[PDB]
């Protein structure tokens, strides 16, 4: 493995990877 | 957040396993 940029989308990508779509909640900022 | 922190830099499975539950 090597750390990499993972904006948006990516970020998913990768908890999806790292728990196996089990329920990750990756606290998106509110603010307008 | 880890949401705006591996936007505006580099990432880590470490850091992502926080994340899951």
């Amino acid at each position: 493995f090597v750390n990499q940029h993972l904006c948006g989308s990516h970020l998913v990508e990768a908890l999806y990877l790292v728990c196996g779509e089990r329920g990750f909640f990756y606290t998106p900022k509110t603010k307008r | 957040g880890i949401v705006e922190q591996c936007c505006t830099s580099i990432c880590s499975l470490y850091q992502l396993e926080n994340y899951c539950k």
